[PDB]
């Protein structure tokens, strides 16, 4: 967005020496066929273990039984005649 | 008018294997562990 001196105006580009044209062409690099190398293994014997863990223990409980219940001797209670 | 250069077409040519690979790149770098081990000693003479 220049503006044209008018007193000092000037042309288009004049031809220069050039970069001798075939060195700024490339050529197009040519890709040979290649392969992930070896046969892979299935499984890896990895360092940690890959299913969830617990934040917290929580207790575990398992039933039992008492035993044969026997009979008592009790200490018996005096007979109510009106004193009681 | 643009005018591509051969490095920039082949860019675009081999665009989509790009994306792939930059998105196994990310889920192996997320998912795996560094280790490092020594794996040879050696102590020797040298004449």
């Amino acid at each position: 967005m220049a503006l044209i001196n008018p007193q000092f105006p000037y042309a288009g580009p004049v031809p220069i020496p050039g970069p001798a044209p075939t060195e700024t062409m490339p050529l197009l690099n040519y890709r040979v066929e290649g392969r992930i190398a070896g046969i892979q293994q299935a499984r890896q014997f990895m360092p940690f273990l890959q299913g969830p863990h617990r934040e917290v223990a929580e207790q575990t409980y398992y039933a039992i039984g008492t035993g044969i219940q026997m009979g008592q001797t009790f200490n018996q209670p005096l007979i109510n005649t009106q004193e009681g | 008018v643009q005018q591509l250069t051969p490095a920039q077409q082949a860019a675009l040519r081999n665009q989509q294997a790009m994306a792939a690979n930059l998105q196994a790149r990310q889920i192996v770098l997320q998912q795996s562990y560094p280790v490092i081990q020594q794996v040879e000693t050696q102590t020797f003479d040298p004449a």
